[PDB]
């Protein structure tokens, strides 16, 4: 199937408490592989997946250089955002950045991304064509014009269609055991009386990778979102994911209810029913 | 400026079996800004040797962290996650339910 | 693998 590489960066100002904190984190699909934290002693980009330890030592020096340049740049971008929004130096603010590339199962470039958020709101994003920018407000329109004038879309396109995909494909090979695995969910159903009169049926998907999954309830084979609870997909901490979906049911009518599990690792959707 | 209040899930890595070594997870997600305090509690007191993931965020820019520790569930030992954020008047405690 | 150039707002 398709694969994604994503770098996520967070810069947080803390006036009177030193320079902003910069955290960067790198992912391939739902698996983290690097970090950098300007507060940590190493002052190095660090591995967070076994397979990235195969990169040579030159890699660690190069990524450390570049993430430090990102750092110094987003520290200044916090001060530029202050000016544009006309805000005091007394308050803490957040600049988030995301970028990276998608490839098909053939390994060909699919899609490129490069976007910012200020104080948790969309600021600017590179559009699908990788030739143009969406700006959320007049401050981002200042950035949009600067970046058009300086051909920023062209520099970022050449990275996303080039080095980015090269990197993602090398990672997919060096970490094939991890990244290209497909762990189907292990599913079961639990039953929890609420009363003499009603019970919760809970449908479980455990140990699955990657994290994309769909859990659906039906009653007599028609979709059910009434009395349905669906929790966020959640990490187990071992590189796999968990999810459940629940219905409260008239006790003695359990068998009307089917749970349906869709996941890349199942050759076919699963139907679960209540089995004493 | 957006502010988003954390969502909290407390759960075991593996199906709880009383007296078998497991991991206790607290997943805090959907929050903004990023400053957050998380404690894992056994019977109301702080666990010392808790670890967390590196700060990342979702499509909507909202942050997520996993906090975890090795633990051995019993029938009677009560575990919880205590979360403090600028959006909360006071810490939110979510008790671990082995069935959730 | 990171890019070399990071733009100013």
């Amino acid at each position: 199937g398709s694969h994604s590489m994503r770098y996520f960066s967070t810069s947080v100002s803390r006036p009177g408490r030193g320079e902003p904190r910069f955290i960067a984190v790198g992912y391939v699909d739902d698996t983290q592989f690097v970090r950098f934290d300007s507060d940590a002693a190493s002052q190095r980009m660090e591995p967070r997946a076994p397979w990235i330890e195969q990169e040579g030592p030159e890699y660690w020096d190069e990524e450390t250089g570049k993430v430090k340049a990102h750092s110094q740049t987003d520290r200044e971008n916090l001060r530029i955002a202050l000016r544009y929004y006309n805000q005091s130096e007394a308050g803490s603010h957040t600049l988030q950045m995301m970028f990276g590339c998608d490839v098909g199962s053939d390994g060909r470039f699919l899609r490129g991304y490069h976007q910012y958020a200020y104080d948790g709101k969309d600021y600017i994003a590179l559009k699908e064509d990788l030739r143009s920018w969406t700006a959320a407000d007049m401050a981002a329109q200042i950035t949009k014009r600067k970046w058009e004038a300086a051909h920023v879309a062209e520099q970022q396109r050449a990275y996303l269609e080039g080095t980015c995909v090269d990197g993602l494909r090398r990672y997919l090979e060096n970490g094939k055991e991890t990244l290209q695995r497909t762990d189907p969910p292990k599913t079961h159903m639990t039953h929890h009386p609420i009363s003499d009169h009603e019970a919760t049926l809970r449908c479980w998907a455990l140990g699955f990778y990657p994290a994309e999954i769909t859990l659906t309830w039906q009653r007599d084979g028609e979709d059910q979102t009434q009395d349905t609870e669906l929790v966020e997909t959640r990490p187990a901490g071992d590189g796999t994911f968990q999810k459940w979906a629940a219905v409260v049911v008239p006790s003695g009518e359990e068998q009307r209810y089917t749970c349906h599990v869709q996941h890349e690792g199942l050759p076919k959707p699963l139907t679960l029913r209540w089995e004493p | 400026m957006i502010q988003r209040t954390p969502k909290i899930q407390v759960y075991s890595r593996h199906p709880a079996e009383n007296g078998k070594s497991n991991f206790l997870n607290c997943y805090v997600s959907g929050f903004h800004p990023s400053d957050i305090e998380v404690d894992l509690l056994k019977n109301g007191e702080r666990i010392e040797k808790v670890e967390h993931s590196d700060l990342s965020f979702s499509k909507d820019w909202s942050f997520y962290l996993l906090y975890y520790t090795e633990f051995t569930p019993t029938e009677k030992d009560e575990y919880a996650c205590r979360v403090n954020h600028v959006t909360l008047s006071q810490p939110k405690i979510v008790k671990w339910d082995r069935d959730m | 693998q990171l890019p070399r150039l990071f733009p100013l707002l």
